[PDB]
């Protein structure tokens, strides 16, 4: 929530549900990187 | 360097030779004497320039009145028929049979969707429509992304089915009606006569985005003029996709504003500032809207939010009253995402009395609070909209005209007045039209006061088109010279009728395209703007025309004779001519009609040929096979009779015209007998001239073609071998040289074009013209123009016989008023005959402009076509320059010091023509050149509107204003 909190301000209509905006939505976005499922796309949003 | 006296004698002999050749070979005097020797085949009638304006104004008022009477009928029937509608919700067994336009015409589809049943029409072909129409039923247009079969749409298609008989009876009561349309608040548009839509949905590759609820006529007849103040939110939280949707939404919202509405775009993030260079409500015309859009597309998002600052700024912008406003609807549009401050303080401090509405748009997919925004919305009589994607923008940024229309409904029968739109281009390709609208009210249970919940909104708007070819027929312009004309005016400046209003859209700025960001199959949208061309932007602008304009905008009659610069047909010259503007108001409506007559045009010629033998004898002369005895004959494509139509292939037209005038007796039952009598009398006169004079000296030394262009379309070019070298228009009222040589009282040289593909330098020759001018009863007349094409070679050799061909001691050129090269002395100049002189000797030309021999005027053309820049064609503004003689003194001697050197020059104007002989030290002497002085349409973007709004043109506004009725509901948000 500090690193990528509110930084997903992309100017396209692509949807990104696994983001770190609030606590209930950062917990879900961390649990998914922990179960190693589609975690490589949560990294490309964090890098872009 | 030769002295002044020898040069004066040179130009004296040169001018004398030129003038005597033109006078003795064209035949001015002989045509004058034969125009004066008859005096019995015709009569001289006066143009009472006041009676004409009154008659034309009454004809226009009567036409618009007949179009009004066909609107209140439609609206009455629509209100009555919808009042008695029962709202069924099961349409399976009872099909709704109708003709959905933009459906396929192959007769083996048989769609018959659930609840609906189509029709296969017959589609005869028509005139007054450039397409195929069916007078049996009305067509329906349903926007692409609106399902046809929704119970809301199938109900409109039910109770609108009873409009078709009133459509039919209106049409058969007045067979010259164009489209009648009912455009309803559910997207539908039912128009008559039926005709397939121009863009089917996906049967072609392209999409149609036409929503009857965004059209100018609908948005006009659905509310009253506004004072909008779009208050964008550029806080940090709107960054991302919300900001993009806010930009697109503000643009699509501006596209719903007309020229009577005033608008400004603020922007707040812990500080409220304007978004552009304006700082107060501006008039929302095409240029101001372009400025606002280009400034909104640069918005960036960063900071904290503060609604109190933004609303203080908005409410303080809506209280200026130092500027011109619409003074009717004060609304604030807040484009935001979500917040927590509702700020009751500011709404109590500024609109405790609720004069300013608030519409709040919450944009994007976010997780913020919207309670405060809905509260602001439906606390201040406003409304609340949600815009989550690009697809909902077009539908949410147009639906506030349901809120703004409540007072117009609670006003009732007082609020039903027909009002006419700006000039715009028809959506079914009819050209330029104006549409008259009248709203339709929903009255269910009106004698017992039952619901009044759906009965606050209108149903739709009823409109009916009036083409501008319908108005240009009530102002017939063929008893005036090529120079006089009618023109009308809005109570806004904008022009409704003019000789300089073209069917193209009004251009803004400089066109820029990025070809490298457009997929080949994406179907870009095109345009929606009206053709709003101000009156001062169609002509040249004195400060006496500003006076006439501001005097006829407020419905005054009068007359004014003065002297003005007039720009020739081809935008290359300028003439100081006298004019007489006589104007009057059109009583029924808010237009004003003026007539421009040049003195020498207060009398015209009326044919009186009644001895049918003379008629037949004259009509014999315009037959192709005897051209070798009378010269190539062109005939202007005017509508003499109902049957034949202008052909654009003048041989086709001359053949049809001859076979017509002999195919029907001279009785003339259905023919415009005055036009035809004049044309035949004219042909007789011209043929007598050609036979008695041009036939005797079959060939002269310098002449190449001797022609006569007159009133009645008759154009005669003597050697048919020169008839193939006539690039002029056959309609003599569009011949640039004709209108030019009517103004001047002497000979006029028309410098040919340069580097344009065609026979233009040596095969054709240089054109010289003079206007025949006769006195019948002490009354001036200028009925014809006689001319000559001078051979370039004979002129060169008479020019040389100290100037020698390809000399290098000096240069000796001949230019005209306009600075175009005619006869040079260097064989490389002479190669480029017809080019602007400032393009082949820029230093001398700038100096000439400086020493005040050549004055110049600059203007803008707002409907031009250009190749887009880098940042098929687009529409563009082109600046046009035009040079002319200002000082009437002849000789000008001097010397230009072009830096460390100086070349001496002497210029002398050949009197009795428009020619100027220049003799200068050679250009090889001084190796100086600043830069070319181009006279051509240079694509520009000015004037800067950031400065025109500080001191705008005069304008009057509509005085009916329906806002703030106190029995409203406003329990909606
Ligand atoms: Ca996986």
């Amino acid at each position: 929530m500090q690193l990528f909190g509110g930084r997903y301000d992309f100017e396209d209509t692509e949807v990104r549900r696994s983001n770190f905006d609030n606590f209930p939505q950062a917990l879900i976005s961390v649990f998914q990187v922990l179960t190693g499922e589609d975690w490589n796309s949560v990294m490309y949003n964090g890098i872009m | 360097f030769p002295s002044a006296v020898t040069i004066k004698s040179w130009v004296d002999k040169m001018q004398e030779d030129l003038v005597t050749l033109a006078k003795t070979a064209s035949g001015v005097h002989q045509l004058v004497d034969i125009y004066e020797k008859y005096q019995d085949l015709y009569t001289v009638e006066p143009n009472n320039a006041r009676q004409l304006v009154e008659i034309a104004a009454r004809d226009i008022e009567k036409l618009l009145s007949n179009r009004s009477k066909a609107l209140v009928r439609l609206a009455l029937e629509a209100e009555k028929v919808q009042a008695a509608h029962q709202w069924r919700e099961d349409f399976a067994s009872n099909e709704v049979v109708y003709y959905n336009a933009k459906d396929d015409l192959d007769p083996e589809k048989n769609d018959s969707e659930p609840g609906s049943q189509r029709i296969k029409p017959v589609f005869i072909d028509d005139a007054n429509f450039r397409r195929q129409v069916s007078y049996q039923h009305a067509a329906v247009h349903i926007p692409t992304d609106i399902y046809e079969g929704s119970t809301i749409v199938l109900n409109e298609l039910n109770w609108t089915s009873a409009l078709d008989d009133v459509f039919k009876k209106n049409r058969e009561e007045d067979p010259s009606l164009l489209w009648q349309v009912f455009g309803s608040a559910t997207g539908l548009a039912r128009y008559y006569p039926a005709s397939p839509w121009v863009d089917n949905s996906r049967t072609p590759n392209k999409i149609d985005l036409y929503d009857v609820r965004r059209r100018p006529w609908y948005i006009q007849g659905a509310a009253s003029p506004k004072d909008m103040l779009i208050l964008v939110d550029v806080s940090g939280s709107v960054s991302g996709l919300t900001l993009k949707l806010i930009r697109t939404s503000v643009s699509e919202m501006l596209e719903t504003l007309s020229d009577d509405d005033f608008v400004n775009v603020a922007s707040f993030n812990s500080n409220a500032q304007d978004v552009s260079c304006f700082q107060h409500l501006v008039q929302a015309n095409v240029r101001n809207k372009k400025v606002l859009k280009d400034a909104v597309n640069n918005i960036t998002a960063k900071g904290i939010t503060d609604y109190k600052k933004g609303f203080s700024f908005a409410f303080e912008q809506l209280l200026n009253y130092n500027v011109s406003r619409a003074n009717c609807n004060k609304i604030i549009m807040l484009f935001t995402d979500g917040g927590e401050e509702r700020a009751q303080e500011i709404f109590a401090k500024y609109n405790k009395d609720k004069k300013v509405r608030v519409f709040t748009f919450s944009v994007g997919q976010h997780n913020y609070d919207r309670g405060p925004i809905q509260w602001m919305a439906c606390e201040n009589k406003g409304y609340y909209y949600e815009i989550p994607s690009i697809g909902a923008i077009r539908i949410n940024t147009q639906e506030y005209l349901d809120v703004l229309g409540r007072p117009m409904v609670l006003a009732g029968d007082k609020a039903k007045q027909v009002q006419w739109t700006n000039v715009y281009l028809d959506a079914l390709e009819l050209g330029l039209v104006i549409t008259g609208t009248l709203p339709v009210f929903n009255i269910t249970g009106q004698f017992e006061n039952k619901t009044n919940l759906k009965n606050q909104l209108i149903l739709g708007v009823m409109g009916v088109d009036v083409s501008l070819e319908d108005i240009k027929r009530l102002t017939p312009r063929f008893t005036l010279c090529p120079n006089g004309y009618y023109f009308a005016i809005d109570p806004n400046g904008y022009v409704l009728l003019h000789p300089n209003l073209q069917p193209k859209p009004i251009g803004v700025g400089i066109p820029t395209i990025n070809l490298r960001k457009r997929r080949p199959n994406v179907q870009n949208p095109k345009s929606q703007e009206p053709v709003t061309l101000d009156f001062l932007d169609a002509e040249l602008e004195n400060d006496i025309k500003v006076e006439i304009r501001n005097k006829m905008i407020d419905g005054e009659s009068g007359e004014k004779t003065f002297r003005t610069l007039v720009k020739s047909q081809d935008e290359r010259y300028i003439d100081k001519g006298n004019r007489t503007y006589t104007w009057t108001p059109v009583n029924g409506t808010d237009y004003s009609l003026a007539l421009v007559l040049p003195t020498y045009s207060f009398y015209y010629i009326k044919a009186k040929i009644e001895e049918t033998i003379t008629q037949a004898r004259y009509s014999e002369t315009l037959k192709p096979d005897n051209f070798e005895e009378s010269g190539y004959t062109f005939l202007a494509p005017r509508d003499y009779c109902s049957d034949l139509k202008p052909s654009d292939n003048n041989t086709e037209f001359l053949l049809n015209f001859n076979e017509f005038i002999d195919r029907k007796t001279p009785n003339n039952p259905s023919c415009n007998t005055d036009l035809i009598n004049r044309v035949l009398l004219d042909a007789g006169f011209t043929n007598e001239l050609v036979q008695n004079y041009w036939s005797k000296q079959k060939n002269i030394k310098g002449v190449k073609a001797r022609f006569v262009v007159t009133d009645g379309g008759i154009t005669r070019v003597y050697p048919k071998e020169a008839g193939e070298n006539w690039q002029e228009n056959p309609e003599t009222y569009e011949d640039s040289f004709y209108k030019r040589s009517l103004d001047n009282d002497n000979y006029v040289f028309t410098a040919p074009y340069f580097n344009k593909s065609g026979p233009g330098a040596y095969e054709s020759g240089i054109m010289v013209s003079k206007a025949v001018e006769i006195y019948i009863q002490g009354k001036l007349l200028k009925p014809a123009v006689v001319g000559i094409k001078i051979d370039v070679n004979s002129w060169i050799e008479n020019f040389t016989k100290d100037c020698k061909r390809n000399s290098d001691v000096m240069d000796c050129v001949i230019l005209d008023d306009g600075g175009f090269l005619l006869m040079a002395n260097h064989d490389d100049y002479t190669n480029q005959i017809g080019r602007f002189f400032g393009e082949i000797d820029p230093s001398l030309m700038r100096h000439l402009v400086n020493i005040s021999v050549y004055a110049f005027n600059k203007s803008y053309d707002y409907q031009s076509v250009c190749e887009p820049g880098a940042a098929s064609k687009q529409s563009c503004i082109t600046e046009q320059t035009q040079y002319f003689f200002d000082n009437d003194s002849k000789s000008f001697s001097g010397v230009l010091d072009c830096g460390n050197c100086s070349r001496i020059f002497h210029v002398e104007k050949l009197m009795n023509t428009n020619l100027i002989f220049i003799m200068v030290e050679s250009k090889g002497t001084c190796p100086c050149d600043t830069r070319l002085l181009i006279q051509a349409e240079q694509t520009s973007d000015g004037p800067d509107p950031c400065d025109m709004v500080k001191q705008p043109r005069y304008r009057k506004g509509p005085d009916v204003c329906f806002d703030n009725n106190v029995l409203e509901d406003y329990t909606d948000c």
